[PDB]
């Protein structure tokens, strides 16, 4: 299966991660919460790119 | 072979990327569904590739679990497009 980093920061912290197709999208963090603001960005990107975020389950994390 | 019309991080680092990451979202498949506090950590091989190890705690199991993989670059390594293989 295919792995693709379609979105990355500058300080390597955050990744938007895709597989083969639009069925296939991970938010990978250095950290095991993120804040609003980058939950908002991603989800934003994912949209842009025609991901439908609908698909996103929120996998529980110590935090 | 990347979707159609999609980013890739096209000057990528692969050296900065290497070590852990927390999972903080999916698109639910049946090889990952149900598990928690699932962590990606990427190391280099010798041969250029990537050693993939996948852990996530399975409360049905009451167990950590992980799964190792092998990823290769399809291109230029500063491409962040690779293919996975699980062992």
């Amino acid at each position: 299966g295919g792995y693709n980093v379609i979105a990355l920061d500058r300080e390597y912290r955050h990744a938007l991660v895709c597989g083969p197709d639009r069925d296939y999208l991970w938010i990978l963090s250095r950290t095991p919460t993120i804040s609003d603001e980058v939950k908002q960005e991603m989800l934003a990107v994912a949209t842009r790119e025609g991901f439908d975020v609908s698909k996103f389950i929120w996998v529980q994390q110590p935090g | 072979t990347p979707p159609r019309g999609v980013t890739v991080v096209n000057n990528f680092d692969c050296k900065r990327y290497l070590g852990t990451w927390y999972e903080i979202a999916r698109f639910d498949h049946r090889f990952e569904r149900g598990l928690e506090k699932v962590t990606a950590t990427y190391s280099l091989r010798d041969d250029g590739g990537l050693n993939v190890i996948n852990k996530g705690y399975n409360p049905d199991r009451g167990m950590w679990q992980q799964s190792e993989g092998k990823a290769y670059f399809t291109g230029a390594p500063t491409r962040a497009a690779l293919k996975v293989s699980f062992f």
